Formats: structure tokens, C-alpha cells, sequence
């Protein structure tokens, strides 16, 4: 049967930092973040959350639905570990103000960045089960980095609608590998923070991105890791990163030099780079983003396989594929997410670090508090007249949105 | 297949991988980091070692190493 994503929209935030500024005041060379392939975080404000950035990223999407398309939107499911509570999800909050049926399945669900995945599976297996044709789902990956690590962490959410008329990525049905056990390379235990280590993270990043693609392989006769794929999409915590793992994959299962490897690296990954060094990790949103870039910057004058890897510490790991067609990567690209990335608010290092300390009165389980959307003057002007969902308040523990 | 035979494999993949420590003595004591090579470049070389005793063990098992001689007797060990 048919089924994926039928639209895709994304949210990068209204303010970036260039993390050529961020060495600059902190001594480093620059050098550093370019050997990594970072360039530009985006930046919350404190009037924004995760979900008025999930609200940002899917409004594009329920906008072009017909009324009839938009009350088949029977699943709503919120992949994040930016959460609010520990028991509403965010996914009442979206309904709410995308204004969708009241007869939806509405949950949140967490395991660190393979939350995205995760919640994309479900909703595959959801218009698959055939339990209520026409139905469709809305998956939105959503996650901030709110600090009161720092370099590569950004905000962003990717809305993905899923549905049996798949326009932008087909997914190959039953192609999956996935791999997990307890490791204790990332965590998030306390509010507002993150605690783990780099190395083990990337040791385990690297342990799952081979056997989770060894049980897609076992799994789907006769694929190649070269020939099977025309572009790679990863979990992206920073580039470098990415790359490294490409040249394991690479190294192990083609017994490519390096030369070859490199162009290989060129062709195939950087595409998918390009949006990812914009906005920097945004956790489980990460490789939906990874995806519409590699859509954007790659080739798609035939038919493309596109390879998707999946991890999230804790850990757990899946890689799949699909495809995408010429008029799908048409109908992607006039969704202008260069421009709007291009248009977000440039950050100088004075705000940057101002905006950090004004984060801490929007901190988990704040109670109360009305927001000065004049902050940043400078930064309003980019948001207002724009059709921006914004936190207004929190009121008794209830966040109020407002379209500005 | 002992310590001080693996730590001269670390060692080399140590220089290949940062060339301007080619001439540098390197100490049991020295801490990749502090050397200092970066995340992506420790892993890297943690897999060319791995890949020299061809030893194919899940890469999470060389993790924990606070210096290089820490790290040669996690070697040494599998």
C-alpha cells in the first residue's frame, strides 16, 4: 500500500546566533566550529515554546487543507523532550490553536531525538493498519534548548502531515532496521538542562548507525550502502559529526579510500547538511530538517532513495528509506525554507546573552507570567504582521498563544 | 597484545591523526582531549586502534579513558 509524507513544513525560529561570534567572545578560533561544520544556531525567544514552534511548523500545512482533508487529521502526536508537563501533552495545545477536530488521538512522545522517528512510525502504521481510511496524521517534531552542548544546541520543529497520498517522501514499507539498549550517554534528568558524555555519545551514535543499518540490510534483499541510496539524511548533532559516521559506514561496509569516500560524503550527505548548520541540533526534529534539506539542495530530476538514520541517546536507533519524486521536491521547495531561515533576526553576542538570562522566568513549572514581547524591539519587527503563533502567558500553569 | 605494546599503536594513530604532534613526546599521562583533539578526531582514532588489533567489539566498550594510558590498558583487556 501507499503511504508518507504528504506535506512538510518547518520552523527554524525567528532569531539565529552565528557561532563565529560565540568563539570570538569566548577566545576560541574560529577554526574549531568550521571543523565541525557549525555555523548558525536559532535562538527562542522567551514568548516562544514548544509549541508555538510546533504551531509555526505546521500552520503552512493546515493552511492548504481543505476543510474535509483537515477534519481527516485524526492523530495529532508531539515528539519532543522539551516538554511542559509530565502528563498533558503539547498535542491539546496544537489542536487547540490549529484548530483541528475534536475526534483526534492526541499524545506526546519521548526518547530523546529518535522521539521524531518514533512518532513518524506510529503514524505509517496508523494509515497502514487500515483501521480508518482517509484518515491522516500530524507528527511535529518539536524541541527547544533552554539553558539558565551550548554551541550545537538550536530550536526548531518539523510538522510532518502522513497520510496514503504521500506527494513529498514514499516510504518503503517493511524497510526498517532499528537497534537500542540502556547506555547512558545523554540524559535529561533535571528541567531545563542535560547532562552525559560527548564521547560516549558518539561511540553509541556510531554503534547503532552500523547495526541498525545491519537489520534494515538483513531485513531488505541485494541493498548497497553506495548504490541503494542517492542521499544519506542523519540525526545531526553538529556536521562533522555526520560525517565521521559516513566514513565509518563507508570504511566497513564498501572498504572505500578516502578520497572516494570524501566525494561520496560530498554527493550524498552535505545536501542534507545545509538546514541542519542553520539551526543547529534540534534533538528529535533533527533529521525531518536533515530531510527537507537534502530535498532542497539535491538532485531530484528522477526519482530519489533517500536513507534515513535515526538515533536518540538512551539510546535507540532506527534507519529506513523512501522516496522522492521531481514534483514532490517541486511541491517542497514552494515551501521557501531558505528564505525563511535567511529572513530570521541576526543575534550580536549582547543579546544573545541577555536573552539567556531572560529564559529563567519562562522555566518548567512556572506558574505565572506575562511576557514583554519588546524584549527586542528589533527582533518584534521581524515576527509581527507575519502570522506567528507567540506565548502571550502562562496563567494558573494554563499557556495562552497569541497570532501576532 | 600488552599495554605498552598497544599504547605505541595509539600513539601513532595519536600522530596521524594531529600531525603537529609528530615530534611531541606523548606521556601515559596526556589526555587526547587536552592535546587537544576533538570529539569526532578521539573516536576516530579509538577506531583505527579497533581496527588494527582487528578487534570488533561494540566501540562504546573503549569509552571512559581519561588519558591514553587508561586507554591502552582498556585495549589490552579485550
Amino acid at each position: 500500500q501507499q503511504v508518507g509524507i504528504e506535506a512538510l513544513s518547518v520552523y527554524g525560529g525567528a532569531a539565529q546566533l552565528e557561532l563565529r561570534k560565540l568563539a570570538q567572545a569566548r577566545q576560541l578560533d574560529i577554526s574549531r566550529f568550521d571543523n565541525l561544520m557549525m555555523k548558525e544556531k536559532a535562538v527562542s525567544l522567551p514568548y516562544e515554546d514548544p509549541v508555538s514552534y510546533a504551531v509555526n511548523a505546521a500552520k503552512p500545512i493546515i493552511d492548504r487543507l481543505s476543510d474535509a482533508d483537515k477534519q481527516r487529521i485524526e492523530m495529532v502526536i508531539t515528539c519532543s523532550e522539551s516538554g511542559i508537563d509530565f502528563g498533558k501533552s503539547m498535542s491539546t495545545y496544537i489542536q487547540e490553536y490549529l484548530g483541528l477536530s475534536r475526534n483526534c488521538r492526541m499524545f506526546e512522545l519521548k526518547q530523546a531525538c529518535y522521539s521524531g522517528t518514533a512518532g513518524l512510525q506510529m503514524a505509517i502504521n496508523l494509515i497502514l493498519s487500515q483501521t480508518f481510511p482517509g484518515a491522516k496524521a500530524l507528527v511535529i517534531a518539536t524541541d527547544i534548548s533552554r539553558f539558565l552542548a551550548e554551541p550545537s544546541s538550536g530550536a526548531g520543529a518539523v510538522a510532518l502531515l502522513v497520510s496514503d497520498t504521500p506527494h513529498i517522501f514514499q516510504i518503503d514499507v517493511g524497510c526498517n532496521g532499528y537497534y537500542g539498549y540502556e547506555v547512558m550517554d545523554t540524559c535529561r534528568p533535571n528541567p531545563d538542562s542535560e547532562a552525559g558524555d560527548a564521547d560516549l555519545s558518539l561511540l553509541s551514535y556510531l554503534d547503532c548507525c552500523e547495526n541498525a543499518y545491519r537489520h534494515y540490510q538483513n531485513r531488505v534483499e541485494g541493498v548497497d550502502y553506495r548504490e541503494s541510496f542517492d542521499y544519506l539524511s542523519f540525526h545531526t548533532p553538529f556536521g562533522g559529526m555526520v560525517k565521521g559516521a559516513h566514513r565509518n559506514m563507508m570504511r566497513r561496509l564498501k572498504r572505500a579510500k578516502p578520497a572516494e569516500i570524501e566525494a561520496d560524503f560530498q554527493r550524498r550527505v552535505m545536501p542534507g547538511l545545509v538546514y541542519c548548520q542553520q539551526v543547529g541540533n534540534i534533538m528529535g526534529a533533527t533529521l525531518f530538517l536533515s530531510l527537507a534539506s537534502t530535498i532542497d539542495n539535491g538532485d531530484f530530476s528522477t526519482p530519489r532513495r533517500i536513507g534515513m538514520f535515526s538515533y536518540g541517546s538512551g539510546c535507540c536507533s532506527e534507519f529506513y528509506s523512501g522516496v522522492v519524486t521531481p514534483e514532490g521536491a517541486a511541491i517542497a521547495a514552494q515551501q521557501g525554507i531558505s528564505a525563511q531561515l535567511a529572513d530570521r533576526y541576526s543575534l550580536s553576542m549582547e543579546e544573545y546573552e541577555q536573552l539567556l538570562y531572560h529564559s529563567s522566568a519562562v522555566a518548567f513549572g512556572t506558574r505565572n507570567v506575562t511576557l514583554d514581547y519588546q524584549l527586542f524591539p528589533g527582533v518584534w519587527k521581524k515576527i509581527a504582521g507575519k502570522g506567528r503563533l507567540v506565548l502571550k502567558a502562562i496563567k494558573e500553569f494554563h499557556r495562552k498563544y497569541e497570532w501576532v | 597484545m600488552s599495554k605498552e605494546q598497544v599504547l605505541k599503536i595509539i600513539k601513532k594513530y595519536t600522530r596521524e591523526i594531529a600531525p603537529e604532534l609528530e615530534d611531541s613526546p606523548l606521556e601515559p599521562t596526556d589526555s587526547l582531549k587536552k592535546l587537544g583533539i576533538d570529539s569526532v578526531n578521539r573516536a576516530e582514532i579509538i577506531m583505527m586502534v579497533m581496527e588494527d588489533l582487528s578487534l570488533n567489539i561494540p566501540r562504546i566498550e573503549l569509552a571512559g579513558a581519561k588519558n591514553i594510558g587508561e586507554l591502552a590498558d582498556l585495549f589490552a583487556a579485550k
